[PDB]
């Protein structure tokens, strides 16, 4: 019943724009911190952005501050990641996660969405 | 002559989150610890350094009642010499603890359809809590060495975490109201006794 579905992504030219959505089922997205991660090829997962519970703040990696914006839609139970001024090193697979700390019967680690940024 | 007001503690309308655990001092009154110990309401009634049987033969300077809500999984932590998020960051007893831990399942009050997330525990602290310390900070916690002050990175965490109390959850995942009675024997006279 509890599930996280990524959507959006694809191919964009450097300087381009993109919006990824994370649709949660089984819980309200405001109660815990929600996160976006990305894994470039032959690199380790990186934390991109996070939005804390209940409007307790947002968090942005240095790599993407000012270009990326994370937000919560409590009606659609969805977390969005607006991607602007896309550089090519932003090419990775993008993953969302709930920092639930075991507070739900999750099947914790699980598909992702690929974003590709060209050189020009 | 005066009966100690244990109803105000055990029968309170609202209960604190464990991170902000409530404390009530009781003195200048008389307590029959077996009306409680022999009530069938309580699912856990364990003592330490003293024994549940002889509780009325004892006499203390003051008694402290600390109350809060945690998961059933975590009643093990309300005990001397325990570790884990609750004992470490929320409610710590000393290793020479004298007193009693009393707990009962409260799913019928503390969960809702869709889930109750009003209860919080502290997930992050720089150090473990000293016995009976109580931290209600909401300072951003810095994990790792990338600083968080000012512009805040990914490794920067709001310290408090919601419990997800679903009616249908396993009994370990369900809320428990917990009362800890601490027995303070000083060098001054006694004020809390048995019949
Ligand atoms: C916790 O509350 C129980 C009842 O809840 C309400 O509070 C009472 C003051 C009263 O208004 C009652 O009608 C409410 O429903 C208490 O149990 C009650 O105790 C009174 C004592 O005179 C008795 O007349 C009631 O019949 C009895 N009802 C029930 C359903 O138990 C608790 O009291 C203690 O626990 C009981 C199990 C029993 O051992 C009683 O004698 C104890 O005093 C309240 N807990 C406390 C005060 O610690």
């Amino acid at each position: 019943q509890v599930q996280l579905v990524e959507s959006g992504g694809g191919l964009v030219q450097a300087g381009g724009s993109l919006r990824l959505s994370c649709a949660a089922s089984g819980f309200p997205v405001e109660v815990w911190r929600m996160e976006w991660y990305r894994q470039a090829p032959g690199k380790e997962r990186e934390g991109v952005a996070a939005i804390e519970s209940y409007g307790h703040g947002t968090r942005y990696a240095d790599s993407v501050k000012g270009r990326f914006t994370i937000s919560r839609d409590n009606a659609k139970n969805t977390v969005y990641l607006q991607m602007n001024s896309l550089k090519p090193e932003d090419t990775a697979v993008y993953y969302c996660n709930v920092k639930d700390d075991g507070q739900l019967a999750y099947h914790y680690d699980y598909q992702g969405t690929q974003v590709t940024v060209s050189a020009g | 002559t005066n009966l100690c007001p244990f109803g105000e503690v055990f029968n309170a309308t609202r209960f604190a989150s464990v991170y902000a655990w409530n404390r009530k001092r009781i003195s200048n009154c008389v307590a029959d610890y077996s009306v409680l110990y022999n009530s069938a309401s309580f699912s856990t009634f364990k003592c330490y350094g003293v024994s549940p049987t002889k509780l009325n033969d004892l006499c203390f300077t003051n008694v402290y009642a600390d109350s809060f809500v945690i998961r059933g999984d975590e009643v093990r932590q309300i005990a001397p010499g325990q570790t884990g998020k609750i004992a470490d960051y929320n409610y710590k007893l000393p290793d020479d603890f004298t007193g009693c831990v009393i707990a009962w399942n409260s799913n019928n009050l503390d969960s809702k359809v869709g889930g109750n997330y009003n209860y919080l525990y502290r997930l992050f602290r720089k150090s473990n809590l000293k016995p009976f310390e109580r931290d209600i900070s909401t300072e951003i916690y810095q994990a790792g060495s990338t600083p968080c002050n000012g512009v805040e990175g990914f490794n920067c965490y709001f310290p408090l975490q919601s419990y997800g109390f679903q009616p249908t959850n396993g009994v370990g995942y369900q809320p428990y109201r917990v009362v800890v009675l601490s027995f303070e024997l000083l060098h001054a006279p006694a004020t809390v006794c048995g019949p």
